[PDB]
């Protein structure tokens, strides 16, 4: 197919990158605007050198190198009612509501798919028009259900069999034998020798932009998200009217323009005031998220696979700015300084940039989500200096199949560790950033590498892993060291983004049942020799590798959500009312962004503790004996001791014998551990962790 | 919490030991490996006991323990290496709300008399099904040749 | 306390019908859904009108209505 994209503000750049990655047949990109400093804060294809140049020509080569098999082309001139008819779909980003109306009316009068995507500040707006009659083939996104059969017969209402899904009633099914579908008791042949169902296409009617603007129809999962979307739409209309009337965009954080914008609209006056004040720049996370959504809509408007979006979509993230009980950014602070961050500084300020320049972060897994996270980090400026940095850790090599999901990987870059090349690409994004690659898995066998000194510098961890065991282990390490965790997970079209902040949210609760399934031993007698019950007979020889091909739209969305979370994670202490977990299903237009739960407390005989808490007990000057330790525990707290063990070895028992107990009571804890386990104590380790149970549970931190 | 529950259950098991278990012992180094000696009552398995292991997983509640034997028992439900199949510990039957005592009692029931339903050793299953007299005559000789010293 | 019928939508696109009373915990409905769909209770959660649903609270707290929709959300790995 051939797709036209108009306006490479950075949202258009994200859309074009997604389309080229997915494999769009031909892409024509049109942008005459010259590149300025205020455009580098979100556009990852430009640079400092490509300044005072047209965005289209500058980004053409960078987009072409991504696939080299899509033939990206640049158009110079103007869009008339001659080039519109040659493209299957036209995407427009950041127009002026005049070109929007003209192109939309022309597209509706000629029957071509029309998309409008806009990102002003933190708020994003999307609009689709697929025409007056669009037919979609398979609005399921899942394999059609199947069932087995044994035998049938003949009857006027019909007779069906079922050998052991639910087929409901009245739908269409297939198999008489290899014939047309028959509606169903199956809707002249009395004999008996699997069954599969089929789906129906759906028809959808859309309106033109001129008609749709009069009365919108927004996609909302509840009823409290509709008035909010209406207020956002009114604010966007007021902003467009202001831009047309005055001829300039409102100044960043300017209090004089906000009054005019508010008076023009007149409703949520505070909301429109706040969006007007902050509508001055483009940020990498919001751009990435809206670009992922728009690219998915464009792709589903070509294959006609999933259900088109409704008229309007509005995305609102107004919780990344300082809270009400804080200091708002000032116009002097949010002033352009000729550096490649003016987009962020236009809404946040130079103080936030200074804060973000120093943080040090760890990234586990340089893969699909990892590359997008690296790009978002590079464009925002985590580190990029001498007082900060970044670390990337991964263990896998690069295979040929990684090229189809290779945002930062090249064909000549096969056969070398992923962490090194990912760090090299991130350095290429800006040389100021310093990234350290480590090719060692983070599992309970290389713990000596990642000790206390290693986590003494890390200020946060971002995990992008393809397992539950590794995710639970990383969460356990992070909660041991009391560090924020940023987790993301994608599968097909489903995606989730979550943040775990110590002492204000709940700890990561891994599903134990799921993690047990992975690395399961050979089933000795379930089905090995006699039985063959289901299709899973492949286990006899040794779903084979559990391969899930992720699409580039989900990874971009989850990366953008993670960046949005980071924006307020590195913004100091927050009251837990300003944190969100997000779940999204793009194919069904499902998006939820909710407030997480407070940590759950547990109470024993007299002990009130959460999942973050721990027991801290020091030692004496030479050392303290086990009897002294138990006495101190029973004195400071009411907790008695029944069993006290260290890992897989136990040091104490509630009842063994007077002799067995008196053998161990007058001994040093370190001496006892060395006596049980012949391995020497770790010199780098400072704190020993002990597990204890009362008579009849937070760990014991033995500060050596 | 797979190293806490095992040691919390071993004490309870030793409090009221079953009549068919003897020398229930641990290593005190790794708390996730047990030891025992059981003397089955049904003949010709009443002569000598047999050693075994109750090896535990790193996540015991959500995985079945491995109950590999150690002696040279001849029985049409155990492999020549020492492994044994039990329906209680299976992917379609294992549950996180089951104790080790029920597993061991099911083991005792299984070793009392072969179930001849899903035999792991196909050679002895046919001999038991057709001519039990020869199988009984040879099992005692095999146990005498290889078996424990005494219960 | 009269029984009320609601709709539960799963990840495969279907929307089954359940009969529950607004006096029992969400854990009971999760067990019902686990039995009807054959997935573990710890492998997913439920969502209604955006906000998730806590296991230990009665369904009357959220304020459901007849023939309402409750979505399932799996705990997904990969990436
Ligand atoms: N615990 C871990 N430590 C380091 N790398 C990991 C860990 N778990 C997963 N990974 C890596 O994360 C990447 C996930 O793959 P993908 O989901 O395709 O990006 C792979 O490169 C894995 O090797």
């Amino acid at each position: 197919a051939r797709v036209l994209v108009s306006g490479l503000q950075g949202l258009g750049a994200e859309v074009a990158k997604n389309l080229v990655l997915m494999g769009v047949g031909s892409l024509t990109l049109h942008d005459p605007h010259p590149t300025c400093w205020s455009d580098l804060a979100a556009q990852f294809l430009l640079s400092e050198q490509d300044l005072e140049r047209s965005r289209a020509e500058a980004s053409q080569e960078l987009l072409a190198q991504l696939n080299r098999a899509v033939q990206v082309v640049v158009h110079t001139g103007d869009i008339t009612e001659d080039l519109l008819l040659d493209f299957q779909v036209v995407v427009l980003t950041a127009a002026k509501l005049e070109e929007q109306l003209k192109v939309g009316t022309l597209c509706h009068k000629h029957g071509v798919c029309f998309l409008a995507a806009d990102t002003r500040g933190l708020v994003g707006q999307l609009f689709c028009d697929f025409g007056e009659d669009f037919t979609v083939q398979d609005p399921t996104e899942a394999e059609p259900l199947t069932a087995a059969i044994q035998h049938i017969s003949q009857g006027s209402p019909g007779i069906l069999t079922l050998r052991k899904h639910y087929f409901r009633d009245g739908d269409l099914v297939t198999f008489l034998n290899d014939c047309d579908p028959r509606s169903i008791e199956i809707g002249t042949f009395s004999r008996y020798l699997a069954i599969t169902e089929v789906k129906r296409p759906k028809t959808v009617r859309h309106k033109s932009l001129d008609t749709a603007l009069l009365q919108p129809h927004v996609v909302a999962q509840s009823s409290q998200e509709v008035h909010h979307a209406h207020c956002l739409h009114q604010a966007f209309c007021a902003l467009h009217k202001f831009q047309h009337l005055h001829g300039r965009p409102p100044q960043p954080w300017d209090p004089v323009d906000a009054e005019t914008v508010v008076g023009l609209a007149r409703l949520d006056e505070a909301l429109v005031r706040t969006v007007a004040l902050s509508s001055a720049g483009v940020l990498s996370p919001m751009v990435a998220m809206l670009g992922a959504v728009a690219a998915q809509e464009v792709l589903k408007a070509i294959s006609r696979k999933f259900m088109p979006l409704d008229q309007w979509l509005y995305f609102d993230a107004l919780d990344c700015l300082p809270e009400d009980g804080e200091l708002l950014p000032s116009p002097e602070d949010c002033a352009l300084r000729g550096s490649r961050y003016d987009g962020q500084i236009a809404v946040f300020g130079a103080g936030f940039q200074e804060k973000l320049r120093r943080q040090h972060y760890l990234l586990v897994g340089a893969g699909a989500i990892g590359c997008e996270l690296l790009k978002v980090f590079a464009l925002v400026g985590l580190g990029a200096g001498n007082s900060g940095g970044l670390t990337v850790v991964d263990m896998d090599h690069i295979e040929r199949s990684n090229l189809s999901r290779q945002f930062l990987f090249r064909s000549q870059d096969v056969g070398r560790p992923k962490a090194e090349v990912a760090a090299a690409a991130a350095r290429g994004l800006n040389p100021d950033l310093q990234v350290i690659p480590l090719t060692y898995p983070l599992d309970p066998t290389t713990e000596h590498i990642y000790g206390d000194n290693f986590f003494s510098r890390v200020d946060g961890v971002a995990a992008a892993l393809d397992s539950f065991q590794a995710r639970r282990y990383v969460a356990a390490r992070c909660t041991h060291y009391l560090k924020p965790l940023l987790e993301a997970g994608t599968s097909g079209t489903w995606g989730s983004a979550t943040v775990f902040m110590p002492h204000v949210t709940e700890a990561y609760r891994a599903p134990a049942s799921a993690a047990a399934s992975e690395d399961a031993p050979y089933p000795v007698c379930t089905v090995r020799y006699f039985p063959s019950t289901a299709e899973h007979t492949l286990q006899w020889a040794r779903i084979v590798g559990q391969i899930i091909p992720a699409i580039a739209t989900t990874t971009a969305a989850v990366a953008g959500l993670l960046g949005l979370e980071l924006y307020k994670v590195v913004s100091g202490p927050r009251p837990r009312s300003a944190f969100r977990h997000s779940y999204l299903h793009l194919a069904e237009n499902y998006l939820i962004r909710y407030m997480p739960f407070a940590p759950a407390i547990q109470t024993f005989h007299h002990l009130k503790w959460t999942s973050w808490d721990r027991l801290k007990v020091p030692a004496g000057q030479p050392e303290r004996t086990l009897e002294s330790l138990l006495a101190h525990l029973q004195e400071q707290h009411g907790l008695r001791v029944r069993i006290l063990l260290h890992g897989s070895a136990l040091l104490y028992a509630a009842g063994w014998s007077p002799e067995k107990q008196a053998q161990h009571l007058p001994l040093r804890v370190t001496e006892l551990v060395q006596q049980l386990t012949g391995q020497a104590p770790a010199p780098g380790q400072r704190v020993l962790v002990l597990e204890l149970s009362c008579e009849g549970f937070p760990p014991l931190h033995y500060e050596l | 919490m797979a190293s806490m529950r095992v040691v919390k259950e071993l004490e309870d098991l030793q409090k009221k030991p079953p009549p068919y278990l003897r020398n229930l012992s641990s290593d005190d180094a790794n708390v996730l490996v047990w030891h025992a000696l059981l003397l089955p009552d049904q003949p010709p398995y009443h002569l000598k006991a047999f050693n075994l292991r109750i090896s535990f997983p790193p996540e015991y509640p959500f995985k079945p323990p491995m109950i590999k034997f150690t002696t040279k028992i001849y029985h049409p439900n155990v492999d020549e290496n020492g492994q044994i199949c039990l329906p209680i510990i299976s992917s379609e039957n294992w549950k996180p709300s089951t104790k080790t005592s029920q597993v061991l009692e099911a083991l005792n029931v299984l070793v009392n008399r072969p179930n001849i339903r899903e035999p792991l050793r196909m050679d002895l299953a046919d001999l038991l099904t057709q001519n039990p007299e020869l199988f009984r005559k040879n099992a005692e000789e095999f146990t005498l040749r290889f078996g424990v010293d005494r219960p | 306390d009269e029984p009320l019928s609601i709709l539960v939508r799963n990840n495969k696109g279907r929307s089954s019908t359940y009969e529950v009373r607004l006096t029992q915990t969400v854990a009971h409905l999760k067990q019902q859904v686990s039995g009807l769909e054959g997935v573990q209770d710890d492998l997913f959660w439920l969502t209604f009108e955006g906000k998730p649903l806590e296991d230990q609270l009665p369904l009357g707290e959220y304020g459901l209505k007849p023939l309402s929709t409750v979505f399932m959300n799996l705990r997904l790995r990969g990436g």
